[PDB]
């Protein structure tokens, strides 16, 4: 049941854990002593199955019938039995080359006194060094052994519980009904659900418990549980299913209780159903969506080109930002880990992208500003600021996605690869003409070089200096700064200009198969163009690389060893479910396209639909409308059709279980001819009877 | 004239067409509700009430009765346009499906040429189908010929007969004389052809009516066009593509440029299902039209001025177009006009009995010797009692006594 | 209805559906920006209600022009013309309230067999002075001659009659005969 | 008529209705946002 | 021709840097020696 | 042939590219050239006869 919110008599979309539709899970039996007698068990302390966002556990049913001892050749009637569970987050090997140890700390589920008390003790489980128990050379199994009237003293005797943490302990009330019971791990921890609460009425599960375990857990095992007594008694078997994040159409009742769901992409119907949000359909043709064409794969291709020259930035000296140096980078693959390795950040601002996403993704160029800068007037470099820095200095271009890095570089670094700073630092705090107004500077410009000539020219700071340059006056000023903090390290600005562009993407970044992924949806990252496309094998420029669509949709790939990839959206084919209410029963148009195209897409489809694909051949029918799959070909002709098919083709219901293939004829009116003669021939009634139209 | 009865039937995969199988976006598409379901619902009900008026109007359009070879057996009337010769579609049909520039989608192996190789090719990247029709192209075409086929019965109280027979009883329900129809026969059917000939050579950017089927099919082809273009559009985000939103982005911007991805995308969609909409309401108006235009001109003669075309109506044929039907309405336009004078009705001094013209005027030859001419050709005969009927004296009837006409003596 | 009603609950990518809630969580610069996008989805909702209604008034407009037609042509006299009131041969319709219009329940009169038989345009004698043509119904043979007459909807034969048969112009293509005349015609 | 040509006053979130006032107010990213939810509604009265 | 993103086969609205219809600009040419020395130019 | 300054460099355009089947102009070449240029002339010349 999802927790957080309550429904009530409505019908919604879901989007939680469920498990898949028609899943058989494990099945685990537990079994009886011997007719001394030892304990029997089934291979159950070897397997660490995966955790995979929890799963659900359906404790009990199969019972009141009467069973099969699993020892021997007997029967007895069958009764619930609580299965003891064992989850942890690293697994590794026993000291016997046997699998089933979980290192560190272990949440251990089991049931104590004949199933009316549920413990979950978590904590670390160190082998105790004896004979057959675990921790030796000789070892087996473990075994969870308890008579007819504790469970954690026979824990006691294979494993030695150290250092622990917790032990809830929860009552329930020993019945024979069938029970579900279901584990999930989120941030705030371990939750536990069950279908007792709220009375025991339904089988929707609600939270009971949320024990804290803060690290994942990957693994669960099965504690093998045998019960000391061969025609005795029997125990029920427990199976678990693994949850999945999907997409249930789930329908409330009047108490507001899950009665009936519909997992979306199981069959044809259930993806009409899903499409449209509702359960109670009527007879006629629809138009479906995919609900199952998730992707499956990763493809990743780029340019190798050599590595570009971002050592440049920590050479000759820094440079002041009133003659701040740039570098623009094409060609080339680059790897910043360069630059952020040998300065401390502590301050990023950037739009349009990401620093993490600056490492990756590739561009058209890469263009680096860099100046020295201390971190005490960082604000004359922000947005909308009327500092002197920002109209005469340094304007930022924020029409391209930029990252502007306020680093530093400690003195040991920079006096090892001789990064010094030790002239005068300044900026021009006045651009003025001969006319009394100032010269502005514009957006990603270098500073006027009249101003910026006269500036390096000075060596002292003056406010309205006459400069002479060539020709006109221009009256500038002078202001300086140090750069340098006391410690002995220098602060740095780094702006870094991507530039994005639907072209080659050469500069890319520098890091040290498709035909295996063919005819499945795919995550495809090429050349810096990410999206999602099956992808086939098409007939072949071989240069442009990506060929294009009248509206800039990509239709094709050209490879780089040659060969000419055709990839398509993964939800291109369009599907149309003929659904019958009498019969119940559905079929597929898939409109449009030849049937050769369905046998080499079936990952994209139903999960039902699949099976049958894949499973030999035939069941697919060529009509004039597409290619429909639950169909067969009969050669009969109707007059009115309830699901009108296409182009004068009809779909007549079943009463296998397959729909039949009609077509509409035209019936043809009582014909009469014409007369060479005088006397004319007529139709005339001799039998009638009133009909109504309402 | 060209009557567009049919809308464009499509279906929209919403989710496609919103998220394109993003699972952050698809996250993100679930606060603005259940848009998804409620777009699959309007569109199947367009098509639904779509498919429901092709089958109301093709049922109404049917015949009881028709006979096929009239078409081809006839006079010097040239009705080979109309005719019914692979294809069974007229010449007329054809001419207006080949003539248009409408670019029919494959519908049986579409995919195979548009991909692994344009709105019937965009539709596979762009998530939208535009539906096939309810019926076939040769089916509709035998229903339009068994229409054809059938205009040539008894306009009186069925009954088959010659396309000149027919036309030779609708030209005398008109007002031309009995007598003025077996002497102008030939001129008749010569005339008949002049017209049929300059409808023939007129189909070019001259004549409205064909334009209007040209327009219909630009009309359709802007609509998907404008439902396909919102791909590109950014709508202020750094790009059109999710992807590159979601690799270039944080999580928490992410939420905003995908959002304002998804609002216009939403907006793209509405606006789409409101035009169906409205579209639907002109196709439900134009096919009680075409319902009305058929029983009417076509299975009769129209004593109304202006329906069944202009002029005065004599005959209506009736064929298929790609958006909907096409009606050419043969008329009865005269050019020179004869001024004379007539009366209410004539009768003798003694007012015993009076009579009136029926179908025509009492023109006068002369000072006396008063004839009767027909209402639509200047034939003057003498009265006859098949042309005048016994009506009460009237204080404003003629006097007349020297030359009484047989009904009078 | 539930379009108008059940969009109060969509967020429109705030952070709650609930103004208060809205108010109470956050500062006073954000929940401009929060409030304007739940408050762009209700107009678009109310927007979209309006215009949806502009449309069906549109369409009740012209359903109330066809019901007033079907009306005076259907139940009040009986119609001459085919399809419209009702599929076959009219004869008699009744109309009675529906929920959101009128039902219209039409009787027609629909034939099942036929005889085929021949039948001429007109009917006199060997002087062609004076013809008949026959009045809602053909002038049948059920022979060599002795013409007779029936009805154009079911099949009696008749005797031809003065009031079923008017007298109409003579034609070239009318049929001769002195045989077994009928009394118009003798 | 009155509806076309009232709309175009109307702010829509905006600091102001006029695109002058709001490229002398703003810097550029600013400018960019705003200027958009004034041009959504220019479109929204358009488009009815 | 727009870097940055190819078209194929579409009318589009585009803008950028181009010069303004019916422009006759400036027009330069060049020459050999004055008539073989002195070469000929204008300033 | 045509020029462009940007704040990528100076890009120089000449109609020579894809084969100079067309007037239409491509980019080949980007000088690093940060100066935003304010002025162009024209320098004279004479080849011999
Ligand atoms: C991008 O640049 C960074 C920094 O220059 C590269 O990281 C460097 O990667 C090398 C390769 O593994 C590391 O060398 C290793 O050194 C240890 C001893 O220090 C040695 O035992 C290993 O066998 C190996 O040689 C190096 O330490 C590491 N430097 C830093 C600062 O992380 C990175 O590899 C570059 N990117 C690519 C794609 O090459
Ligand atoms: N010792 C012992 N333990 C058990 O748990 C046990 N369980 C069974 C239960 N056997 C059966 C037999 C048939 C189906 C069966 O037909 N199930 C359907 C699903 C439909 C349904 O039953 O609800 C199936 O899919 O197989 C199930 C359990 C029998 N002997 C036992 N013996
Ligand atoms: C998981 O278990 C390992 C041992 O299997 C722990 O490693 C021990 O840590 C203690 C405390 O720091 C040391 O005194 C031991 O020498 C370590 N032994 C080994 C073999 O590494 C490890 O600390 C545990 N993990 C956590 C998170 O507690
Ligand atoms: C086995 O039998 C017991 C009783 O004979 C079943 O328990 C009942 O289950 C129904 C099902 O809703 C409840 O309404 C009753 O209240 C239960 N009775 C008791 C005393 O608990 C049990 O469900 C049966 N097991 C299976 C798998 O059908
Ligand atoms: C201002 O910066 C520029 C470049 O950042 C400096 O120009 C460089 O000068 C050195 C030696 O003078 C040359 O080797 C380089 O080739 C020059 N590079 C460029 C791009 O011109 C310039 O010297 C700096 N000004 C001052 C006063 O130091
Ligand atoms: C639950 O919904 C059904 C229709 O699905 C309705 O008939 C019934 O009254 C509802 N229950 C309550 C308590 O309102
Ligand atoms: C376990 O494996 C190790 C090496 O893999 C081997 O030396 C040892 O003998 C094995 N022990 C057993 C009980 O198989
Ligand atoms: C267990 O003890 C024996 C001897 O007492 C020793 O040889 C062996 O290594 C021990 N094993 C472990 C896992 O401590
Ligand atoms: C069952 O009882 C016997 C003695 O009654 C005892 O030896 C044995 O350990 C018990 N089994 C358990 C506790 O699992
Ligand atoms: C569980 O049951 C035991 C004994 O019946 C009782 O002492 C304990 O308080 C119960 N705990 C809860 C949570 O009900
Ligand atoms: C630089 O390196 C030297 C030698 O390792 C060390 O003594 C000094 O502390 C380092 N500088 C800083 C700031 O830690
Ligand atoms: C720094 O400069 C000195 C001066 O000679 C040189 O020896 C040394 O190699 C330089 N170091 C680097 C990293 O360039
Ligand atoms: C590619 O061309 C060859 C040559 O005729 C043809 O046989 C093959 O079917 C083509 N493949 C595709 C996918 O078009
Ligand atoms: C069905 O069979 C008939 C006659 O056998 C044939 O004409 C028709 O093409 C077939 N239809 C399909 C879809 O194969
Ligand atoms: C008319 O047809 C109906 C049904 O075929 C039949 O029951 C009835 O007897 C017929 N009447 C005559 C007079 O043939
Ligand atoms: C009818 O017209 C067509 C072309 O309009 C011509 O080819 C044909 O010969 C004509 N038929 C007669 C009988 O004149
Ligand atoms: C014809 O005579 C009658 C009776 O004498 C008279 O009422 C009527 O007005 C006359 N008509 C004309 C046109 O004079
Ligand atoms: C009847 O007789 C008249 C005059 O003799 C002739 O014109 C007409 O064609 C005849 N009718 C038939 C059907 O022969
Ligand atoms: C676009 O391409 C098609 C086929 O390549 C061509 O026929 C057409 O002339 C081109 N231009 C336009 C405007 O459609």
């Amino acid at each position: 049941y999802p927790v957080g919110r309550t429904y009530a008599n409505i019908t919604i979309m879901l989007s939680g854990l469920f498990p898949h539709q028609a899943d058989k899970g494990k099945q685990y039996i537990y079994s009886m002593y011997h007719m001394v007698n030892d304990p029997f068990i089934s291979n159950y302390s070897y397997y660490t199955e995966p955790f995979d966002n929890g799963f659900v556990v359906r404790i009990g049913a199969n019972s009141n019938i009467t069973g099969s001892s699993v020892v021997g050749s007997a029967n007895a009637t069958v009764k619930k039995i609580y299965p003891a569970l064992m989850l942890g987050s690293v697994v590794g090997k026993f000291p016997s080359n046997k699998t089933g140890r979980y290192f560190n700390h272990t949440l251990v589920i089991l049931p104590e006194k004949c199933g009316t008390q549920i413990t979950a003790l978590y904590c670390v489980l160190q082998p105790k060094n004896q004979t057959n128990c675990t921790g030796h050379t000789t070892y087996t199994s473990y075994v969870l052994v308890e008579n007819k009237t504790n469970l954690k003293q026979s824990l006691q005797t294979w494993f030695d519980l150290k250092d622990c943490l917790f032990e809830k302990k929860y009552n329930v009330s020993a019945d024979e009904r069938e029970e579900w019971f279901g584990i999930t791990q989120d941030q705030q921890g371990v939750h536990l659900y069950t279908s007792r609460k709220n009375g025991f009425k339904s089988n929707n599960m609600f939270l009971f418990a949320t024990l804290p375990i803060y690290e994942r857990l990957r693994y669960y095992t099965v504690m093998p549980r045998s019960i000391k007594t061969n025609d005795h008694m029997a125990w029920s078997a427990f199976y678990i299913y693994q949850l999945h994040k999907l997409n249930y159409l789930v329908e409330f009742d009047v108490e507001g209780y899950i009665v009936r769901a519909s997992d979306c992409g199981a069959n044809d119907y259930t993806q009409l159903q899903c499409s449209y949000g509702q359960f109670d359909m009527n007879s006629g043709v629809y138009s479906a969506s995919y609900f199952n064409a998730q992707p499956r794969g990763y493809y990743y291709v780029a340019n190798e080109l050599e590595e570009c020259a971002l050592d440049v930035l920590f050479k000759n000296i820094a440079p002041q930002i009133a003659n701040y140096s740039r570098r623009v980078f094409t060609n080339c693959n680059y790897n910043l880990t360069k630059l952020l390795s040998l300065v401390e950040v502590d301050e990023f601002v950037c739009d349009k992208t990401t620093p993490e996403s600056l490492a990756t993704g590739c561009y058209s160029s890469l263009v680096v500003d860099w100046f020295a800068l201390p971190l005490s007037m960082k604000s004359t470099l922000a947005i909308g600021s009327a500092e002197a820095i920002s109209m005469f200095n340094y304007n930022q271009d924020y029409s391209n996605p930029t990252c502007r890095i306020h680093a530093t570089i400690n003195s040991n670094v920079s006096s090892s690869l001789n990064f010094t700073a030790n002239n005068n630092y300044a900026y021009i705090s006045r651009c003025q003409g001969t006319d009394g107004k100032p010269i502005l500077l514009q957006k990603g410009q270098l500073p006027n070089i009249a101003c910026r000539s006269g500036v390096l020219g000075l060596s002292n700071d003056v406010d309205y200096f006459g400069y002479n340059f060539n020709g006109r006056i221009f009256y500038i000023g002078r202001k300086s700064y140090t750069p340098r903090t006391s410690e002995g390290s220098i602060q740095m600005v780094y702006v870094i200009t991507a530039n994005y562009a639907e072209g080659p993407n050469n500069v890319c970044p520098l890091k040290d198969n498709l035909d295996s992924l063919l005819g499945q949806c795919i995550d495809y990252d090429i050349n810096g163009v990410v999206g999602q496309g099956v992808f086939q094998k098409c007939n072949s420029i071989p240069s442009q690389v990506f060929v294009y669509d009248s509206f800039h949709n990509i239709i094709g790939y050209h490879s780089k060893n040659g060969t000419y990839y055709c990839m398509a959206p993964c939800v291109s084919v369009p599907v149309s479910v003929i659904y019958d209410k009498s019969s119940n029963s559905h079929a597929t148009l898939y409109g449009s396209v030849a049937c050769d195209h369905i046998k080499m897409i079936p990952s994209v489809l139903s999960r039902e639909t699949a099976t049958k694909l894949r499973a030999s051949d035939n069941g697919l029918l060529q009509t004039a409308v597409g290619c429909v799959i639950g169909f067969h070909n009969t050669s009969d002709t109707v007059e009115d059709c309830n699901l009108p098919l296409g182009q004068s083709l009809c779909a007549k219901p079943p009463s296998n279980n397959t729909f039949g293939l009609a077509v509409m004829k035209y019936e043809n009116p009582l014909k009469v001819e014409v007369l060479n003669s005088s006397e004319f021939e007529i139709s005339v009634p001799t039998n009638f009877s009133f009909r109504v139209t309402e | 004239e060209f009557i567009e009865t049919s809308i464009q039937k499509v279906t929209v995969d919403c989710k496609q067409y919103v998220c394109n199988g993003f699972e952050r976006c698809e996250q993100l598409l679930e606060q603005y509700g259940q848009f998804c379901a409620k777009i699959n619902q309007a569109l199947h009900g367009v098509n639904l009430r779509q498919d429901d008026a092709t089958k109301s109007l093709f049922e109404s359009i049917r015949v009881p009765q028709s006979a096929p070879l009239m078409a081809s057996l006839s006079g010097d009337y040239n009705l080979s346009l109309f005719e019914t010769p692979g294809n069974y579609r007229s010449a007329l049909e054809d001419l207006l499906f080949d003539k248009v520039t409408l670019s029919v989608p494959g519908y049986m192996k579409g995919y195979d040429e548009c991909m692994k190789k344009d709105l019937i090719c965009a539709q596979y990247v762009a998530g939208y189908k535009v539906l096939p029709p309810l019926y076939d192209s040769n089916m509709e075409a035998m229903y339009t010929a068994s229409l054809t086929g059938s205009i040539a019965g008894a306009l009186w109280t069925a009954a088959s007969l010659p396309f000149a027979q027919s036309i030779y009883y609708r030209m005398n329900g008109i007002g031309i004389t009995q007598n003025v129809l077996m002497e102008n026969q030939k001129l008749i059917a010569n005339k008949f052809n002049q017209a049929l000939g300059a409808m023939q050579t007129g189909f070019t950017t001259t004549n409205q009516a064909f334009q209007k089927v040209q327009d219909a099919v630009n009309a359709n082809a802007q609509a998907l066009s404008k439902l396909a273009s919102e791909l590109s559009n950014t709508f202020g985000a750094i790009s059109a593509s999710i992807g590159d939103i979601l690799k270039r982005l944080d999580t928490l911007e992410q939420e905003v440029q995908i959002d304002r991805l998804i609002n216009g995308r939403l907006t793209s969609l509405n606006a789409f299902v409101s035009q169906q909409l409205v579209r639907s309401e002109a196709a439900a108006r134009s096919s009680q039209l075409v319902k009305d235009k058929v029983n009417e001109c076509v299975k009769s003669q129209s004593s109304r001025n202006g329906f069944c075309g202009q002029g005065t109506h004599i005959v209506s044929f009736a064929v298929n177009a790609p958006n909907g039907f096409y009606f050419v309405h043969v008329g009865y336009h005269p050019t020179d006009y004869v001024n004379q004078t007539s009366a209410y009705g004539l009768c003798d001094s003694s007012n015993t009995k009076c009579i009136a013209a029926k179908n025509g005027y009492f023109i006068k030859n002369g000072s006396d010797d008063w004839m009767f001419t027909g209402s639509s050709y200047y034939q003057p005969e003498p009265i006859t009692n098949f042309n005048s009927r016994s009506v009460e004296p009237e204080v404003t009837f003629q006097n007349l006594t020297n030359n009484l006409p047989p009904p009078l003596s």
